[PDB]
């Protein structure tokens, strides 16, 4: 509740700021900055995704929305294992030397690309788990599932940028500070989601 | 604000909250008595903020 | 007790900030905020709340109002067993080896849903125990518990969103500490409400 | 002796804060917000209570009026044990296998309710001990045993609320500071009425 | 989308600036000098591209836009190796004592070329996967994926050089420490793409 869209938004951030100079393609630049800045630090449970993608000459794309990567499992069909990261060293020893394992079951990048060693013909689903990053807040999309889950977020970035925009600094530190701590709750509130998965997903392959 | 009754020569003072920017001040006096004016000390807190 | 509803609580923070130009909704957005910040530090018996979910396509929808998982538990027709957490790559090679214990005893977390391993078919009872986000306070919901046990939170939250409002400094420091000395205060009482739970639910599978 | 009822206590208040435009209402929204403040705070043995509650559900339903739990007993006809803390794994470990003691021995904490572990039909009585809020004073309720224990906390606490009101600060931490330091002092005499308790409750199961 | 091209950006900087006697060749500078910047800084998925060259007169010329190099493989023709870096004495001594291995396996760099040591015929294709330098912005090139990606980076750092340029020193530094910031906070989210490929590409030739 407490703001639902942008509109709303727009208002509350006015009547804060007591600027009526704002015009409405600064405040659409001010949510704007904001949703940039967000996408370089949030990694919430709304942000994942997963879904299914095909592989074309050996390799999968990486989506454009991609941000941060989970997880990559094989199909069923061509083995159904969780893949596992290799360097572009043990992927040449491995094409050199014929390998030759069951199933699809290492992986690498390279450029905008991930490359599976056992090479496979096109046409080889994957299911892809990664985060996207937060969808735009505009006149065309009025409402989104972080403005809804945490309108504090949005109105403390639109305050800071306001007091950026009419330079001042002092109130401009004081509302980045608000701001940081309001996203550091959020994320906090999302690492303790679950107890027990809080353990695992930190130790991994040490050897 | 609400007329707040003041007793001459017991009271010392009268006890309020206003916030506001630009302040003001009336006397009302009734009769059957005589009284003599002469000047008045305003207390104010901290100040609250810029709007 | 003290405070009593929503139209009270706006009559005395009216009184106590002694600012008469603030209308309604801008009251409404200031308890709007300290409830917002609330749902994201509390979690106490009040905000507990368990009942039963069934399991759909092999997996369970996360309610919409979670915030934190406390248990999950199996019905006795399927075992009766309380879940274990684990993880992609251990489901992965479960599910490719074909473990086939005797009831569900696994899951973990995909996306928006639970899924658990010894698969079952649709229609499967589970007992799901978490914590849930506070009531909205507002016209339509003019009380709740968190209002009647401990007035001063709502009371000190209006005043610093106030005071924030006014463009002050030094009291909406104040009354922001104040606020989060409340709030450490409910969740301390509650932290030691049970002596003897307060050794359990930490050392909990090291290996 | 000293301030015998609110009555007496709001005229002290009026009289040391040398105000005049406090209320009725005021006095009585400062005299709940302190006994609020005491609720979260004291555990002395005026606090304590120990009744015989009914169990129904296989469960015991958590009294409006708890803040802490001492200790809960069976009746001697059920078996007479004291009862002990287990996790809800445990719980369900014990169902399972189907445990079987003799009489009531462990309990659990479900939502709102204590469940006992070897379920027993409605009627069982038991004896729990543990701790209440602090009685309400108002005009309805003009004496309690707080006021008459130790008048000076409710007079601090008075004191610091009615100059919270007045929009001044240093004097609202001086009584604040007052205030604390004799809620202070009398938890240590509590604390320390029995020497030979103290060593004891302090130390348990550890393995 | 926010900022789309070079005159929106122009435009904004304008606005925000107020100086609006302002050239459009000092804006172009301001845009060319953060940009200069940027290209020492960051080293990111955009940034990467891989590319067949053709090895002549025994050695590869290093193209003129690198700045940092990722791997050089051979072909699978030539042998498909990757190649491994050897200093001036171990080449030397390798061409004294006629080593003769299988394939093109190390590499060394001699002033602007790199030269291999099992020294093939003209027209030997590796694959070179390195980084590139950012495209310049400019009136001919409006838009570029930085633009796209993250415009704060590009506006903090126009402020910054007009702060630098009305010979102010306080709004000067605090606009670089933004820009700073900015192009750390990129640089983070890029490193933290993929959790596995952290750890490796670190250890190469130990003994």
């Amino acid at each position: 509740a407490t703001i639902n869209n942008v509109t709303d938004l727009a208002i509350a951030a006015i009547q804060w700021s007591d600027r009526q100079d704002l015009t409405q393609e600064l405040l659409m630049l001010f949510i704007g900055n904001t949703t940039d800045r967000l996408n370089r630090l949030l990694r919430v449970r709304e942000n994942e995704h997963f879904e299914t993608l095909m592989a074309f000459g050996g390799g999968i794309e990486i989506p454009e929305h991609f941000v941060a990567l989970r997880s990559i499992t094989g199909d069923s069909l061509i083995g159904g294992r969780t893949l596992q990261y290799i360097t572009q060293d043990i992927f040449t020893h491995y094409v050199n030397y014929n390998y030759q394992p069951q199933g699809v079951t290492y992986y690498t990048r390279l450029g905008n690309f991930w490359r599976v060693f056992p090479v496979v013909p096109d046409g080889a689903p994957f299911i892809v788990n990664y985060w996207t990053v937060l969808p735009e807040l505009s006149l065309a999309n009025p409402t989104t599932w972080a403005l809804t889950k945490y309108p504090q977020i949005y109105l403390y970035g639109v305050l800071e940028q306001i007091y950026l925009y009419t330079m001042d600094e002092a109130r401009s530190q004081f509302w980045g500070q608000k701001l940081e701590r309001a996203v550091m709750e959020l994320q906090n509130e999302e690492n303790a989601a679950d107890f027990a998965s809080t353990r695992l997903a930190i130790k991994d392959i040490e050897r | 604000k609400g007329p707040y009754p003041y007793r001459i020569g017991q009271d010392y003072k009268i006890d309020t909250k206003h916030v506001g920017r630009y302040i003001a001040l009336k006397f009302d006096f009734s009769s059957e008595g005589d009284w003599y004016f002469n000047g008045y000390t305003i207390e104010m807190a901290p100040k609250a903020g810029m709007r």
